[PDB]
């Protein structure tokens, strides 16, 4: 038989991926791996000269390591390897960037400060002025003062990340306006995508600002929403030369920055107090707006896959794995549903046997089809760990192919249906029959929400009932457990993957991160990964011009 | 009166699922290890040294006039105030003859006052420590229970569940608490359960063979038999999740009519 | 009885009601009338039916820019709305004799929904009622029309907005006079969360009413705050009496005197009028004149200054007419009272503190919004203990329609709801009406 | 009226006292005792008197570690316990009848308050009652010792920790059953934010006590979150009957049947007693011979589950004597129910869930702790609907001291507090009566 | 900035009775130093248990360190100085006397 993991498990395997034995104790230990040894150099030099002395890395304490063999990690749908230790978000600095672009992203509608500039400050809006706003808020966004040199501002090239960009729904005030700071949506869409977000949005116009990476660095998220404020209403009173101590100017002040302000996540409340712009804000379909696969791939399975890929490098590995926990981490419970074809050849088998058997989306969102095609998609999944073996070394932890299962699962129902809390429930049943088939499920966490799943994923009531669009890492059921956030996106932009959909719930953050001036291009999160996993991502927020060389 | 059925399905699997279920079913005896050399190896305590004591006594210590509570008769480690301990067995997923799941199910139906908890690469009892030798003994090291090669008894650094057996065909163990010998057969303890060294090392017995592993076992394998060949089980599961489903959906008999 | 002093009642046209009321007869713990609003105030909703058509039709549940496409149901909740809001009253219903109350409210696209209070005995708070009409309405949804089961989350996103995600209704279509009891300020600070724009728009742009509204949700506020309790209740009901309800037509005698005046011959008059009824006394003459006042009463003297700002704001306001001003008249009416007698002003600083609050939030970039969002759940607002924020009221009540946050674009659904009550369309006439039931008592 | 299944009432011993009462006599909509609990449990404060005394002898405000050199009292608080209770009950009077208490509890050691209820009728919260006893009690101690003006900041740091800098009582000497409305993890849960240990202490530990503490306390809640109303209500109500006030004397039963059994036998003995009851009935039977079950009635066979989840949590606690035990008893209660019967769990599998990650939290690294610890606030505990906690409750009654953070640790000012008053020691005993005090009005 | 944020202090004495009364494990200063270095590599992210575990590198984490202090004078005594921070040595006599009271 043909599958897609086939080739990573020849790879990473010496010995037949169907042989069911196998050989221990006879690798050396920790020097199986040029990272622990490089560590371990690293570790040497860091304490003999910085820490006096102190002990910081000793690999002979604690567990023996290395008595198996450490298996390197491919990326999927990409041709490159590397070490585990490579993806853990702290040693990689493309995940530590793709969190970075997000939390420094505002977007800030201009439609009500321009009626407000018109009518009440008297003052005309041009295409001539926009651009004049557009540099002056260039200018001023990473440290920049407005023509006052005695003003303290930041170095320059301290904040190279930084830009301020628009885009609007108005084709005209679109061309008329300079394309050195436009997100060009016909340019950058296809047409009949272009064509629907432009429907969605409308005639209105939008500024995204990027504030640098070193403000999020220093400060927390939710200092980016006022950073984005107060430079736009400074950049608007200098572009515009209006009087800044009048009421007209906090009227105006109100329709700049405090109206159409479109924030990436929400404040989170309780034992998990954030402020916004935090990962635990941000919902599934705006994480599934953030990616841009729809743009260049024409594949459900792939454009849900990428999120699911996006997903799982957030919430597992920064959010539940710092944000949450701490240490280590969780970066191989999220690596699992992206380093091989595994999840890629059961979503592949998903789609196959809808197709075969309800069509694309030839089906209402019934029972009997979720019962039916995520039993299905489960039991081939469970039956290739089966009679794979080196897949089963592979997926070592039990939650690392309970959650791959199930989202393959709930990934096939969402293509039948197109319904998120179809694909949610179809999740569930494939938890609960995983449970029932290896007497197993994931750590000791790990089903809190999949044996209650079955129940609040078509509820009603106040806080059991969301679309899984709207869920998020703050849904009472989700907030703690790993293995499940970033697969839930994946599922809920399966539902829109399905009817070809532009966007999933935010137009304007689809828009947004299109933007060709990230850092962090979004089209193919799983190959930026690998950048960043081979040492060749160039992040941002890096002080490199106010420190000392030696 | 009612007659329990324990679980669904008709395959071999389901059978041994049912029989670990049935606490009147008599577990089939395979070894014999004595007390004192599982005792060494749980590793709580040397063979030898009293018991020792997290709470004063229950006759000692005086306690309100509750009738709920002291209608139940407590265990005899409970009532003697004895420390709560552990012990913990790690399950090869290549047909070893208990299962997580299945484990605690079978603990929780047939032990009293015992703390299951399931993993998927461990699974551990915590239950008084006089109970917690006796039952341990008793049931979970020498009956169909207990395999040397597929299942061992590791209370930390669990890792070899879903890897595969060696050329001696045991479990992958880091701290290597477990050995095999080939002049004599059979398996020895090196360690504890923890991993510190034992004075001298403690036999459990010969490893059980591949071909009667295939017919005790509680796991779904495709080399084995399958939830395919089990159409039951999965119509079982299927009701749970569409019960759960209309349940949390409007909890009425109206809504329950297309169960 | 423990306070002897009495006041004497006036309505809004100035004209005397009684005499000798008892302080106390005002007091939010004794007060029928304030008892109804706090109660009417914890139980009613608002649901906009209107609304929830139009966010299940085109599919914007979520928030500001949110549409999911296909998640779009086609109801028509604005024609049918009397079967909606008998099967919501059905649902709420406890007793027989509730006082479940669902009436619709311009022509089917809204309804105003009150709880019974049988849920509110034996709620810890008062999100009960947003709860309990959320959970009736979306019921009241799927049984009327045969929602699928599967469109029930799109139906809940619709009416609630991302509750399990933001702890707030954000996107929804049903709306309550108080925020989440995690959304405030400081401990107690829950009636304080009514905006000045809302209070102008229940009481019709009425000045006094509007006033009154806002004097009584402050203080009592300010007693269930604690601050009100023990040395500073005497000062609080003096500060509700003189500054919301009229008490000894302080406010309207200020007015008529100051007709052509400014903001410092309220001042003279204040000073003045605090003179002639003994409030303060000359303390002693410097070198260079100036003799120093001091007040032989404390309370009093701060009630009269809190009636003088109201009386100021009015006068201000109502020559310009326009609600621009609150703050500096505010800010400089303490200022110059301080400055001119050597006496403390409104809260002892407070009220200037609050009013440099207001100049720096309505008056620069920094700034946002206008006077007319005001509300002492907000940090820029909630340091004087219900004696900056009434003024705003009366300053509201002035202006001549060149505000963009006007009562219009932001309270016509807060004032179609609430002013059906009579006790919340005109909450001086029915306050002085309840202190007049209960004269005997004390 | 509206629900015609009757139960029966049984007492904590399994004597009976009643038969034929309707559902709704025990619904906190319409028992007075439910309604008189929650009125109260709003009102009553904990006053450490001790701890006062000692925070201020030694400079202790700040809350963990902290001291401030400089600013210390000496003051003897617990002496003069009279005194400061009077002058608080002074203070705190509204007319003279008021239901105000200030009782003495452990020779002035500690102080047990009720602010009356004319305070918190025209309060939107429950907060007024702890920032008004801290207020009077503020007063008392500055009028009682002739402490100096520059102290009195000293006083309230005493009495209130950090208040105005971290919205909480951290570090002060007054408590509440219930939380800060700023902890709550979602609207309504106000109710759910009572933790296991401080319902414990309250009962005196006795099991049967705890778990109609717990059970009213949690159905109360889901009425006050909204969640039991319309077709939901008849579900939450037989939940509380049957888990919480053992209606047909289940709970009694099972566990006097599971004497000497373990988790299965008590499964077994449940799904026995619903078949004989004709809540059950054979859907189907299979090829291998497994009976699926399918129930007759829906939320009768949810109320005997739990019922018996509760009676399996108190035989194997009971068994064992450590509370350690709950999280796995609740799973596997369900997890072999339902594949012995083909039938749902207790609340449908949400709370087999939440015993899955009270397994996680009560065994890991990774948060949570103790099971005395949690709520139906905590964000482990909050996804069953008041069908889980009551287990919990029941086996830290059952512990016999192998938990370091035991109620007597953990709730020792509150537990002494709250046990002095009837209602709240024994809440069997009286909701009972006040269900027997309405059953022929329904 | 930074060192503050990154700074937290934790009492590790409701921990040794919990060592000592719950699990009967004696609590002597040579297992508070074992502990001690076990700490100093666990806490930048090293791997103590848990077998084909990834781990941070070291020279991202050369500011993390974990230090214990004690009250107590004759703890300190046969304590590692490498992870201690001594109050004695590091404050004047009266300043130290009135931290260690
Ligand atoms: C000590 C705990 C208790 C706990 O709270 N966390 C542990 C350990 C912890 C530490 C590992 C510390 C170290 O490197 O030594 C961390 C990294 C959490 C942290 N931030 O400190 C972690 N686990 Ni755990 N943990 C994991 C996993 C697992 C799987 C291992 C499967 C198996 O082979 O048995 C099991 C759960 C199970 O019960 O099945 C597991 C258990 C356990 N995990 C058990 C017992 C470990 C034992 O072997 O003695 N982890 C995995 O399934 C893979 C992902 C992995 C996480 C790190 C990563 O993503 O690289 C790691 C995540
Ligand atoms: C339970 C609760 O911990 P506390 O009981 O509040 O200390 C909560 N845990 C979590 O959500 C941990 C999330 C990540 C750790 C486990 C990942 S599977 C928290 O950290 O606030
Ligand atoms: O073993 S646990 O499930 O507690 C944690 C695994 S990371």
């Amino acid at each position: 038989e043909k599958r897609l993991f086939l080739k990573a498990l020849k790879e990473k395997f010496e010995e037949d991926p169907k042989e069911k034995y196998t050989k221990f104790y006879t690798f050396g230990g920790w020097e199986q791996s040029a990272r622990k040894r490089e560590f371990v150099e690293a570790n040497e030099k860091i304490v003999s000269e910085k820490r006096q002395g102190i002990p910081l890395y000793n690999p002979d304490i604690g567990v023996p390591l290395g008595q198996r063999k450490l298996m390197p990690y491919k990326l999927s749908n990409t041709d490159d390897y590397c070490e585990g230790d490579d993806l853990h978000f702290l040693n990689n600095a493309a995940i530590q960037q793709l969190w970075d672009d997000i939390r420094r992203t505002v977007i800030v509608g201009m439609d009500t400060a321009h009626s407000v500039l018109e009518k009440r400050l008297g003052v005309e809006v041009t295409p001539e002025t926009i651009n004049e706003y557009m540099h002056t808020i260039n200018h001023s966004l990473p440290g920049g003062a407005v023509v006052q040199e005695h003003m303290v501002e930041v170095h320059p090239s301290l904040a190279w990340d930084c830009y301020a960009r628009i885009f609007t729904g108005d084709d005209e005030l679109a061309d008329e306006l300079d394309s050195r700071f436009l997100i060009d949506i016909n340019k950058l869409f296809p047409e009949e995508q272009a064509e629907t977000l432009k429907a969605a949005i409308g005639k209105k116009t939008y500024q995204v600002s990027r504030v640098p990476s070193l403000v999020g660095r220093v400060c927390d998220g939710g200092t980016i929403s006022r950073w984005s404020a107060m430079q736009i209403g400074m950049s608007f009173i200098t572009a515009y030369k209006l009087c800044a101590g009048e009421a007209a100017t906090a009227d105006f002040s109100y329709a700049s920055k405090h109206a159409d302000v479109i924030q990436m996540g929400n404040a989170l409340p309780g034992r998990r107090a954030r402020g916004p712009n935090e990962p635990g804000g941000i919902r599934f379909g705006i994480l599934s707006d953030v990616v841009q696969t729809t743009r260049v791939s024409e594949d459900p399975v792939e454009q849900s896959l990428e999120v699911v890929a996006t997903g799982a490098a957030l919430y597992d590995q920064i959010w539940l794995g710092a944000y949450m926990s701490g240490g280590i981490g969780f970066t191989q419970y999220a690596t699992a549903s992206y380093t091989d074809d595994i999840l890629d050849d059961f979503s592949y088998y998903a789609l196959d046997y809808v197709e075969k058997k309800y069509g694309r989306m030839g089906t209402k969102a019934t029972m009997d089809v979720v019962e039916d095609v995520a039993g299905e998609v489960t039991l081939y999944a469970l039956e290739q760990y089966d009679d794979y073996p080196a897949l089963l070394e592979d997926h070592f932890g039990g939650s690392q192919r309970a959650a791959v299962a199930a989202a393959a699962s709930g990934i096939g129902v969402c293509m039948a249906t197109g319904n998120s809390n179809a694909g949610v429930n179809g999740w569930y049943l494939s938890q609960i029959l995983h449970k029932e088939y290896h007497s197993r499920l994931g750590f000791y966490g790990y089903d809190l929400q999949d044996q209650c799943g079955a129940s609040n994923s078509l509820a009603i009531r106040n806080d059991e009932a969301a679309p899984l669009e709207l869920r998020g890492p703050n849904y009472p059921n989700y907030a703690m457990n790993v293995g499940h956030q970033g697969e839930y996106a994946g599922i809920a932009q399966a539902a829109h993957s399905a009817r070809g959909d532009a966007f999933a719930l935010n137009p304007l953050v689809k828009v947004a991160f299109a933007d060709p001036m990230l850092v962090f291009d979004f089209s193919k999160p799983r190959k930026e990964i690998a950048r960043g996993a081979l040492r060749e991502f160039e992040a941002a927020g890096e002080r490199d011009v106010i420190l000392p060389a030696k | 009166a009612y007659t329990p059925q324990f679980y669904p399905g008709a395959t071999k699997v389901a059978e041994n699922r049912r029989n670990h279920l049935n606490p009147n079913y008599e577990l089939e005896k395979l070894r014999e290890i004595p007390d004192e050399d599982v005792v060494k190896i749980m590793g709580h305590r040397q063979p030898g040294e009293d018991y020792k004591t997290v709470h004063p006594p229950l006759e000692e210590m005086d306690f309100v006039e509750d009738y709920a509570r002291d209608l139940v008769e407590p265990l005899n480690g409970a009532k003697e105030g004895h420390r709560v301990r552990y012990i913990q067995f790690a399950d090869s997923m290549y047909f070893a003859p208990a299962q997580p799941y299945d484990r605690s199910r079978s603990y929780m139906s047939r032990l009293r006052g015992v703390d299951a908890g399931t993993l998927s690469g461990r699974q551990v009892v915590e239950c008084r420590e006089s109970d917690l030798e006796e039952f341990s003994k008793n049931i979970l090291m020498d009956t169909e229970l207990f395999d040397p090669a597929t299942s061992g008894m590791r209370g930390a650094t669990v890792h070899g569940h879903s890897l595969r057996l060696d050329e001696n065909g045991m479990m992958f163990d880091a701290l290597q608490r477990c050995v095999f010998d080939e002049k004599t057969g059979h398996v020895m303890y090196v360690k504890d359960q923890v991993g510190k060294p034992l004075d001298a090392p403690v036999d459990v017995g010969e490893p059980i063979p591949e071909a009667k592993l295939r017919e005790i076992t509680t796991i779904y394998r495709n080399d084995g038999v399958a939830m395919r060949a089990d159409p039951d089980v999965i119509e079982v599961v299927k009701r749970i999740h569409r019960a759960r489903t209309l349940g949390g959906y409007i909890p009425t008999n109206e809504t329950f009519k297309g169960l | 009885v423990k306070y002897e002093d009495k006041i004497s009642l006036y309505d809004a046209k100035g004209n005397l009601v009684a005499e000798n009321v008892p302080l106390e007869a005002i007091s939010p713990l004794y007060n029928p009338t304030i008892k109804s609003m706090v109660k009417n105030i914890k139980r009613t909703v608002a649901v906009n039916l209107a609304g929830i058509e139009g966010t299940l039709a085109a599919g914007k549940i979520g928030g500001k820019g949110c549409q999911v496409p296909g998640r779009t149901l086609d109801i028509s909740a604005v024609s049918n709305a009397q079967a909606i809001a008998d099967e919501v009253e059905k649902i709420l219903k406890v007793s027989e004799d509730d006082d479940t109350a669902v009436k619709i409210i311009n022509g089917g696209k809204q309804l105003a929904v009150q709880v019974p209070t049988a849920r509110l005995e034996v709620a810890a708070e008062y999100s009960v009622s947003m709860l309990s009409t959320a959970m009736a309405l979306k019921e009241a949804l799927i049984k009327t029309f045969n929602i699928d089961m599967f469109d029930g989350s799109t139906v809940h996103a619709a009416i609630v907005g991302n509750y399990p995600q933001v702890m707030d209704y954000a996107g929804g279509n049903i709306a309550s006079l108080l925020g989440a009891p995690s959304m405030m300020e400081g401990l107690g600070y829950a009636l304080r969360n009514i905006p000045v724009n809302h209070a102008v728009a229940t009481t019709k742009k009425n000045m006094m009413n509007a006033i009154a509204f806002s004097s009584v949700m402050e203080q009592t506020a300010t007693f269930e705050m604690g601050d009100a309790v023990g040395s500073f209740e005497r000062q609080h009901l003096l500060g509700l009496a003189y500054q919301g309800l009229n008490a000894d037509n302080l406010v309207i005698d200020f007015i008529k005197a100051n007709a052509k005046g400014t903001v410092g011959s309220v001042v003279e008059t204040v000073i003045d009028r605090a003179i002639a009824d003994g409030v303060i006394v000359v303390d002693k003459t410097m070198s260079s004149g100036f003799n120093m006042y001091k007040p032989a009463d404390v309370n009093k003297w701060n009630a009269y200054a809190a009636a003088g700002l109201v009386a100021a704001v009015a006068v201000s306001c109502g020559a310009a007419r326009a609600a621009q001003n609150v703050a500096s008249v505010i800010l400089y009416f303490n200022d110059i009272l301080e400055y001119e007698t050597g006496l403390p002003g409104v809260d002892y600083g407070r009220s200037m503190g609050t009013a440099v609050g207001f100049s720096f939030f309505s008056h620069s970039i920094y700034g946002g919004g206008g006077p007319g969002i005001f509300n002492g759940n907000h940090v820029v607002t909630r340091h004087s203990k219900g004696f900056a924020i009434p003024p705003v009221c009366a300053a509201m009540c002035a202006d001549a329609g060149t505000q963009m946050f006007s009562p219009e674009h932001t309270s016509g659904l807060v004032g179609s709801v609430y002013s059906a009550f009579d006790e919340f369309r005109e909450p001086m006439k029915y306050v002085i009406e309840g202190a007049l039931s209960i004269k005997d008592q004390f």
